[PDB]
RNA sequence: UCCGGCUCUACCUGGCUGGAGGGCAGUGAGAAAAUGUUGUGGUUAGCGGAAAUGGCUUGGGAUGGCCUGCCGUAGACGGUGAGAGCCCGGUACGUGAAAACCCGACGUCUGUCUUGAUGGUGUUCCCGAGUAGCAGCGGGCCCGUGGAAUCUGCUGUGAAUCUGCCGGGACCACCCGGUAAGCCUGAAUACUUCCCAGUGACCGAUAGCGGAUUAGUACCGUGAGGGAAUGGUGAAAAGUACCCCGGGAGGGGAGUGAAAGAGUACCUGAAACCGUGCGCUUACAAUCCGUCAGAGCCCUCGACGUGUCGUGGGGUGAUGGCGUGCCU
RNA sequence: GGCGUCUGGGGGGAACGCGGGGAAGUGAAACAUCUCAGUACCCGUAGGAAGAGAAAACAAAAUGUGAUUCCGUGAGUAGUGG
């Protein structure tokens, strides 16, 4: 197994969790990880590009003068796609990206990227990030500076730890999610992963069954 | 807008950085204000004058109120409920201004 | 549940109809309006909102760099004289509605039940008629008339009311299911002229709406209708006072500006195209216009020795050889 | 029919809806059936949604489901088709 260390604001240490080899010790695949960030990124991505045809576009729907007689080139809309003003041939049009990955594939990337991340000692678990009720991104700081000398850092805590993700939300460097959203793009753009105990265990509790 | 005609500013970025001044005119639709003493342009004009020198308008974020003792200060805002009035204050000394 | 009056008439006994306790619902498809009181419920204005005049340096200017601090439920986005969390609008967050409107809630109020239901026994009546069904011609169903059901329009004909009728893909029997020809019915669903807040591995002025500009304008057409082009000075007009040439235009000095190689013809300012100046060349020559060799001239870089030589580089090209454009 | 009075309509609106009417270019390497397509267009009508809707339904012998609409499948299948 291994074993890590909780803390605790206070530079304490309430104890010790436990780390599943099938969820922090899995041999991470680098093109499984980039297929699924990248499919990540794709939903992420709104394809709100659109451009008009040479139908869309407004007009055009005479001939310009007659096909013959004139020594001009041959024409049936001012808004084709030649002409100033005209249609685009094979432009953007909105489209979905969103890549429709499998499940065991996007789970076994982040099972790897936390692996990664255990593996080189950069998964630290705490209690609660600061105490009850009062934000203070000032204590925050402060904890997550002894945790970790790193910019990028990955909070993860759970939909009611509203005090410790307001206090640590403006943190450049951070990025807050829950357990429940976990994800290798999130995991990866981070130097250092940083739970709470219950949002670690409830990954785990998620995960074995 | 936080500066008032008539009140009394510090130039805090420009050429006339360290310089203070009334604010002769207050300029909200361009946030704008014109200050004597400051951003002293040399106009031309087509008469005795010639190129006489006069103040130009300067961005009233580029200015900070001075406080009673002399002191810069960002400007806030109680409320005066014993007579409805929203009044201004500094927040450095808290005192009107 | 109670009372009263009728219950043809008074008399005993069987139904109805008013009043009263109470439920049951309600502005709903299920009947309909009005009425108030009232919700830190909402929308339609907004307001507050932390933290650097920090030092040094460059610079016209600091929002740059180096270093100091500070806030952070606020490091979102913009602006400000150049990449600003701490200058500004603001942001997170929190507040705010007199009035109107919309959602509620509470009730007045309205309706209904309230003389009521309960559960049983055997015959007659009813259960949606020009309907169904049938035929003819058609439509549409996967089904293009096919063996063609179901559904459906027109024209004719035209029944049965429950042991009745319809459908179960011709049809018949059995069985099953249902109970037409009468009505209503929210939600899940589709859409965005318009309004608000936002986003973009969308365009960024021949693009993106036709329309960043006078835009459905100018203009064209009798008319329907067609349908353009035109963005950027600068940080700030500080938009060149004044003198000189000039009729003016335009310019030169001077000035502003950091910069006028930013002068309302203005950011950068390519090419075609047009010139001017310098070098070389060319007026006995037959030229896909160049290539290869190359005289001479000019320039340049080095060396030595002092101008000839080189591992040279370039521009020109006398002259000779070769040489029939590109695309389709 | 006339007179009077009262209540209402009339027209516009980008899209969506319901009911009706209904092409042709095209494709079929011709063309008429067929397709395009019940499209475009037109007409009449609305409502904020509409329409449909409470079985004279499905189903198949399962003690079956149980209004309608919509989505996905079923399935480019069964079938239909000069």
């Amino acid at each position: 197994t291994l074993k890590v260390d909780v803390k605790t604001p206070a530079g304490k240490t309430d104890g010790s969790v436990e780390l599943p080899a099938e969820l922090f010790d899995v041999e991470p695949n680098i093109a499984l990880m980039h297929q699924v960030v990248t499919a990540q990124l794709a939903a992420k991505r709104q394809g709100t590009h659109s451009t008009k045809t040479r139908g869309e576009v407004s007009g055009g729907g005479k001939k310009p003068y007659r096909q013959k007689g004139t020594g001009r080139a041959r024409q049936g809309s001012t808004r084709a796609p030649q002409f100033t003003g005209g249609g685009t041939v094979h432009g953007p049009k909105p489209r979905d990206y969103s890549q429709r990955t499998p499940k065991k594939m996007i789970a076994a990337a982040l099972r790897g990227a936390l692996s990664d991340r255990a593996r080189n000692d950069r998964i630290h678990a705490v209690t609660e990030l600061v105490e009850g009720q009062t934000p203070s991104t000032k204590s925050a700081k402060t904890f997550l500076g002894t945790l970790t000398e790193n910019k990028k850092v990955l909070v993860v805590i759970g939909r009611t730890d509203e005090v410790g993700a307001k206090s640590v939300r403006n943190l450049p460097g951070v990025h807050v999610i829950s357990p429940d959203q976990l994800n290798t793009y999130d995991v990866l753009n981070a130097d250092d992963v940083v739970f709470s105990v219950e949002a670690l265990n409830a990954y785990i509790s998620a995960n074995s069954k | 807008m936080k500066v008032h005609k008539g009140d009394t500013v510090l130039v805090i970025s420009g050429k006339d950085k360290g310089a203070k001044g009334k604010v002769l005119v207050a300029y909200p639709d361009r946030n704008k204000v014109l200050v004597e003493g400051v951003n002293r342009i040399k106009k031309h004009t087509a008469v005795s004058g010639g190129i006489v020198t006069q103040e130009a308008p300067i961005h009233v974020s580029n200015v900070m109120v001075v406080d009673s003792d002399g002191k810069p200060t960002r400007v806030g805002y109680r409320i005066d409920d014993e007579t409805g009035k929203k009044v201004r204050i500094a927040k450095t000394n808290g005192k009107d201004i």
